[PDB]
């Protein structure tokens, strides 16, 4: 489905550590709202270490998985403790918190601040350029 | 549009005045001329207890079944015969639903007149 | 396209003036040279209560069928005969309403008897 | 390629002016010279309800399946045959449906009676 | 049977990243209450990276799914704890909150000020243009 | 059977999108409180895109369905927790609020302020033309 | 057997949109206390669209049904939770609220102020002409 | 066998809409504490419409029914929760409230002030004429 989903499905034995494919760069820009044109963003890609590449790809895969799980979970929340199994009514909030943590990890790996983007909302770091 | 010179009268034999009588059609009735959908209308007795209704006879698929509701709220069923003359209520009141008018001849006869048009179209103009 | 004419008048035989009427083709139909999807048309009655619709001669490749809704919330089903000529709505409203009497084998027998009536008329013709 | 021609008209001879239509090569295809992946194209009706589509005929190696959506969502499937000349939509699709119901031919029997009258007139001589 | 739903039903190995058809552009415009002819809106429609289009289409699909789910669920709430299955009485509220979340997600993708539309209410930044 | 009910039942496969019918126009006029002769109303009736028409039609279908549901339920509320099925006593309130939300959705689709109509009460915008 | 009840019983498939029968007009005047002579009332009937008439008739039918149910239910309330069925002791209050809602809908369809009537007392608008 | 009850039970199909007999007028007068001879009372008795009379007769019948039900039920209240049937202890209060509601309904039908009568207490507006 998602291009990156298939691209990673190809690499069953972990994920490659070469560099960020154009789709990966694009999705990172999406996740932290840094248009890949922005030099302050592009220079960050430069000098990026190998293990950093691997961690970034891991974080992206986790982001995709959490997004899919969030979409799926909505069918639940209809009920509580159907027979004897009570479900955490805050599960969706937990998924959102994990997503924001993942995007924060992404931004941290690049030493860049998180801006108003897809997931993080109203709690932004150092705006489009400089503090908010 | 047969009239209906029906008159009501109290037990004391005095007439009723400005009292509502209701007339209701049951089946949307129609003829080759016009169509008469299901409608109802009321009337008020005159100072002398008379009341008049202008009604259409029964030529539809189902009889144009009329109901009269009186001030006591009794429902009297009836079926207007054909013709053109003022009618007294009681005569049709005692007469319930009947076989109304001859069976279909008019529409098929119109079709046959169209066939006659075709016949004239055979040779001449 | 034929013209469906219709005269609607109240229980008193007075016309319904500028009252609402709706009509709609149920299933989109296409002729060999044109395609007609579903559409609905509103109309109002004149002072004389009359109303005229320009309507397709509905015979076509697909199921062609009209429903007309009257002010009495009643929906009459009927399919327009082919041809190019004005037709009075009563004709279709009765002929199209013989679709009533589900599985009208009795009225189908009457249709055959009407074919016989036309045969006898021609024989006399 | 071919210019799929089509014309849409209202129930009463009015062209279906300024309405939307869509066509999609539902099964993505290709040919030796060029590749034609799945895609959808939208268009609007003209003042006459005409609409023309530049479409690739179904000569794909595996399959080239077209689906067109009407204003009423009466999605019609078809497959444009090879050729370069234009072609009318009534022909490219054709593929009429059974149109099975008591009210499809209810009046087509009346036209059958009319053609019976016509043959009677012809044989009258 | 929504036009966009029918359009999406064709693609099973994912959602195409080609571009935004006029129908889906119109639907997005409606979802963020932007008349599609507005210059800023169309300008934002430019410079769309492929994965941005993919995410937008996913969000639209989610909007449709949640709308239909709300239509279904409204009949429920008739009861609570039928036998032992207690019902999340704010489930409809959860669906509405997720819907507005997706709407704001779209607005954030296009960096546009989410305005008065059918889903979001009372939080529509900048109104039509320049001022809310 | 409501007129619109049958008219829409004619279209099993989705809903038609060509144009708004005088019957539908009258219905929206009534349920938003605009007499249809108002110039602003008719102006709003122009330039509306097809998806907007589809949304309006699904919204009015929802209005009719919820209105019907409001009638059959009232026979309930005669009982609470019959044997084990507790009753959400606020079901009536829920459906009323849902109707209000649908009317607001109509108002936002037309880009017009929602005025005093039967369903909504005291929550209206700009009265006839100018107010609050 | 209410007269209008039978009159509507004749109209089995929906209800007509032709006009308001003198009985219907009288019942409306009863519901909102507007003597039929009042020009401010009769003018409301003038220019009254069709779907509006259908809504009026639906509301009147609902008023009749709810009123009859009110008298019917009084013989209940003798008990609470006969075996396992606890009943809303406010049920009568619920139907009263429904009736007042219906009469308010009536008054609002005609754009007229709901005055002191048999169903609402001291909670009404504008009284005779400008009273409230 | 109340005289009004013995008059009504003949008209099973609805109730007559002719006019108020001296017995019916007397009963109404008693229920609103208006001596018949009062000029305002008789003046109100004129201008009576059909549905007005019908509803008045229905309300009178309901008055009789509730009055009989009161004496029927007063034997109850002797106990509570026989096996599982708890008893609505204010039930008699509900009967009184509905009865006074019917009386006020009659008063509104006749547009006349509701004054100290045999059923209601302290709801005596503007005495016999304007008084208190």
């Amino acid at each position: 489905t998602h291009p990156l989903e298939s691209y990673y499905n190809q690499f069953l034995d972990g994920l490659p550590t070469s560099e960020l494919e154009e789709l990966e760069i694009e999705f990172v820009a999406m996740c932290i709202g840094f248009p890949r044109s922005q030099n302050n963003f592009v220079n960050a890609l430069l000098d990026l270490s190998t293990i950093e590449v691997y961690t970034i790809r891991t974080s992206v895969k986790e982001i995709l998985r959490l997004d899919k799980l969030n979409k799926e979970s909505i069918e639940n929340r209809q009920v509580t403790k159907v027979e004897d199994i009570t479900m955490n009514m805050n599960y969706i909030g937990d998924i959102k918190d994990e997503l924001v943590t993942e995007v924060k990890k992404l931004a941290r790996i690049l030493k860049l601040p998180v801006l108003d983007n897809l997931y993080v909302s109203y709690d932004d770091v150092e705006g489009r350029i400089g503090a908010n | 549009m047969r009239r209906l010179k029906g008159t009501i009268r109290h037990l004391d034999d005095q007439p009723w005045i400005n009292v509502s009588l209701f007339l209701t059609l049951i089946n949307g009735t129609f003829n080759s001329a016009n169509q008469y959908p299901i409608d109802t209308k009321h009337a008020k007795t005159d100072q002398n207890g008379e009341f008049v209704f202008n009604v259409v006879p029964n030529v539809g698929i189902d009889q144009s079944y009329y109901i009269l509701t009186t001030p006591d709220n009794k429902k009297h069923s009836f079926t207007v015969p054909d013709g053109t003359s003022d009618i007294e209520f009681s005569v049709v009141r005692e007469a319930g639903i009947i076989a109304t008018d001859p069976e279909y001849t008019n529409v098929l006869n119109y079709l046959e007149d169209y066939i006659d048009d075709a016949i004239a179209n055979i040779q001449a103009s």
